[PDB]
């Protein structure tokens, strides 16, 4: 069902789109994963630290 | 021995983002001037934002104000994020009033000639008071890049991070343009996306004035 | 809001006292940035001094761990509200929902 | 203050002055290793990835 | 500039006594006198006088002869 | 870790791939095919090394 | 205060050789050292022009995999030495350069029988070792004038086309201060030419290319 609700959008079912690096606008040869990934800033801070 | 580019077509799709098509390039040369300009465009612009504000009724941003639906921390906040072109000089000072229950929009802003406003319907904040009134003073500054609060440095002065730039995102590409019988000359788009604060075509000029300036040090060499 | 959950955010954030929740339905009256002002229905207000009820908003007190609470109502003026909604929003709440 | 002169004679005297690095527990001889320092920005302490 | 004391520590018998003679020499270049017989390139004093082991031209025999020399004043 | 990735994915041959079997003159010049994409980071070919 | 920018104050240029030089530079904007490396070397690689080597006729052999006795270079070692002779052309698109040699010993660039426009870079470069007196080798070599790299596949034996004069490209960017702002980029560049042309002159002629490229829009 998660390859299902992918397919009702308009993106690839495999999960993995191509990318183009940004110095140099070469493709990327082996095409990657993105996503929305939850996360959390923890309570350990430098400021705190140093 | 090579072409000479030059722009053809600026295809309007909304007041916001727009697509630019240039002359047909030897190849080769699509990928190299494509993410140079990406590159320029999305790192150094001019832009129109806002650094700092004055309310009346207020001594701190993280305080409250009484007939306001929401903070104060949060209408900075949202009016952060606020679009604004000036033509005459270098910074202005803008200034609004209101009163009574409803939305507060940024056409209740002042109208003097220098300031226009691209997005009118951007909503400020929101009064829930019968008699309530909300006045405050918004700087409007020039600048290019990300200029934090902090680093650039009264009590009733609130101090707002710049996100000068007016370009979010940029992208292009490369096909072979039907031009004469040569199968080797082919055309970039570039589709641009902009707050709509700046002409697309005045964008792509300064970008490549901005290159050209900057390769003048390896031809003098 | 988390994209991907489990479904008892709703009942961690509700279940905690962190969030406003209506001791008693009617129609929202006044909103402002600290205070709720909540007109109860016919049916469950007390036959005698029945009134309206009143929620006042903690707004940047400090923790025990030197962060913030906050609270920021989620409702507009004069719209209807039940028994057990949720009004203001927490700290990492959002429309009664934990969001971290 | 801060003055721009400070940090020009602080890199003069900062080139080939070695400064300890530990992390406890320093369980070998290895734990403690001397570096030549370069200044960098932030607020963390850059170390060499092998 | 220098990075590595491999090719001096080879020069003299074993890194102590490399540490304790660059120090003395170290110590003279520094707190009076003694033009170092090898240009400098903006270097410390520290380094400089290392340098100066493994050109095999400074040495506990070589540095103790020239000290006893400078004292029969 | 990220190294010997890049290591492995470097010096492992395919049985076709863009630009097989050619010959090139130097390491030089086969740095040159890579980066102008005319030749895949790995097919098998004959150089002349020293 | 809007529009000016950090134009870079100092160019070192080392010289490690006749044909290898570095070339050092700084301080650029956050981000400027990449496109200006990436764009030089885009248009280094495959956009200057330059003549070289493409179709080469030998009368003893007409295969690939073929052998010529008194040699005991291969024909394909033949052709790889073949493909770095450096060769520059005035005025003329194309040439032709015909070579005969018979007896023992090495054949050298010089050998060749060029006129006044055809001139060769390097009379040293060596072809191929003759072992044998009887050994003669006679043979006609097509130079042609082109832009980049050219493949033979993508094409009586026929020879890659190394055109552009610039052999090696690789660049780096550092971190370079100016008073207190440290995230100012410094680039330093490495190339290595075959020897028809100065190193740092190759630079300039690729800078003006691009230049050249964007006079409808300054």
């Amino acid at each position: 069902e998660i390859k299902e609700l992918l397919k009702l959008g308009d993106l690839p079912t495999s999960g993995q789109i191509r990318l183009y690096d940004g110095r140099t606008g070469e493709q990327f040869e082996r095409p990657v994963t993105v996503g929305y990934m939850y996360m959390l800033k923890l309570n350990h801070l430098v400021d705190d630290k140093m | 021995e090579f072409l000479k580019p030059r722009l053809v077509d600026i295809e309007q799709v909304s007041s916001t983002h727009a697509k630019v098509t240039l002359e047909p390039l030897e190849r080769g040369f699509g990928h190299t001037l494509g993410n140079a300009l990406r590159r320029i465009l999305l790192s150094s612009m001019p832009g129109c934002a806002v650094t700092e504000v004055e309310i009346d009724g207020v001594l701190h941003e993280y305080s409250t104000k009484e007939g306001v639906q929401e903070d104060i921390l949060e209408i900075l906040l949202n009016l952060k994020g606020l679009a604004v072109r000036v033509q005459g000089k270098d910074e202005v000072i803008l200034t609004l009033n209101k009163s009574g229950i409803g939305p507060v929009t940024a056409a209740d802003i002042t109208h003097d000639g220098d300031v226009e406003i691209v997005k009118p319907q951007h909503v400020i904040c929101h009064l829930t008071d019968e008699n309530a009134s909300i006045s405050m003073r918004i700087k409007v500054q020039r600048g290019r890049g990300y200029v934090p609060a902090s680093t650039r440095i009264p009590i009733g002065r609130l101090l707002v991070d710049a996100c000068y730039s007016p370009v979010e995102r940029i992208a292009y590409n490369v096909e072979a343009a039907r031009v004469e019988q040569r199968t080797d000359l082919d055309k970039l788009v570039i589709e641009m996306e902009t707050n709509g604060t700046i002409d697309p075509e005045e964008a792509i000029r300064r970008a490549a004035t901005i290159l050209a300036e900057q390769l003048e040090a390896f031809v003098d060499l | 809001k988390p994209l991907v959950g489990t479904g008892m955010e709703r009942a961690v954030a509700v279940d905690s006292g962190v969030t406003a929740v209506a001791k008693r339905g009617g129609v929202v009256q006044y909103v402002d940035a600290s205070r709720i002002v909540i007109k109860v229905n016919e049916d469950e207000m007390y036959p005698g001094e029945a009134g309206i009820d009143i929620y006042n908003l903690t707004k940047y007190t400090r923790s025990n761990q030197n962060t913030c609470i906050n609270q920021m109502p989620c409702v507009s003026l004069g719209e209807p509200v039940e028994r057990g909604d949720v009004l203001a929003d927490g700290p990492s709440t959002d429309l009664g929902e934990l969001a971290l | 203050r801060e003055e721009a002169v400070v940090w020009d004679i602080l890199d003069e005297v900062i080139r080939e002055h070695p400064v300890l690095l530990n992390r406890a527990p320093t369980l070998h001889r290895l734990g403690i290793q001397a570096f030549e320092p370069v200044l960098i920005e932030g607020k963390a302490i850059q170390l060499h990835p092998l | 500039a220098r990075v590595t004391v491999q090719d001096a520590v080879e020069k003299i018998g074993n890194r102590f006594d490399l540490v304790l003679v660059a120090a003395r020499r170290a110590r003279q270049m520094q707190v009076g006198g003694k033009d170092p017989l090898v240009p400098e390139e903006n270097d410390k004093t520290t380094v400089i006088a290392l340098r100066e082991i493994e050109e095999g031209l400074i040495n506990n025999q070589i540095l103790d002869v020239r000290e006893r020399q400078e004292q029969q004043e | 870790q990220d190294v010997v990735l890049g290591l492995y994915y470097m010096t492992r041959d395919c049985v076709n791939a863009k630009g097989e079997g050619m010959v090139l003159t130097g390491p030089k010049e086969a740095e040159r095919l890579y980066r102008s994409g005319l030749a895949s980071l790995h097919a098998r070919v004959k150089v002349r090394i020293t």
